């Protein structure tokens, strides 16, 4: 789902991404 | 009704204070269909908020949940 993608993107973002 | 769904630290804090939530759980509270925000804008502002709040992290159902519930 899109929510799943956004969640991964958010969690990956928390690793100090963009 | 003067003074709707907006991605704010206040809102996130209130949700996380009520109960532990995963990243997916939180994202569901700020749907792009209501904010009009792109998925990228949503992820970006939520990231800044979660970084500042640095909520406790609890494992529930084998999944990490953020929590401000004591
Ligand atoms: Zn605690």
């Amino acid at each position: 789902s899109e929510a799943d993608e956004m969640a991964k993107a958010l969690e990956a973002e928390l690793n100090d991404l963009m | 009704g003067p003074l709707d769904v907006q991605v704010t630290e206040d809102a996130v804090r209130r949700y996380l204070t009520r109960k532990p939530m995963t990243t997916k759980d939180l994202l569901k509270k700020f749907q792009t269909k209501k904010t009009g925000l792109s998925s990228e804008q949503t992820v970006n502002v939520l990231a800044q908020i979660l970084k500042r709040l640095n909520p406790e992290r609890k494992m529930i159902n084998d999944k990490m949940h953020f929590s401000l519930k004591e």
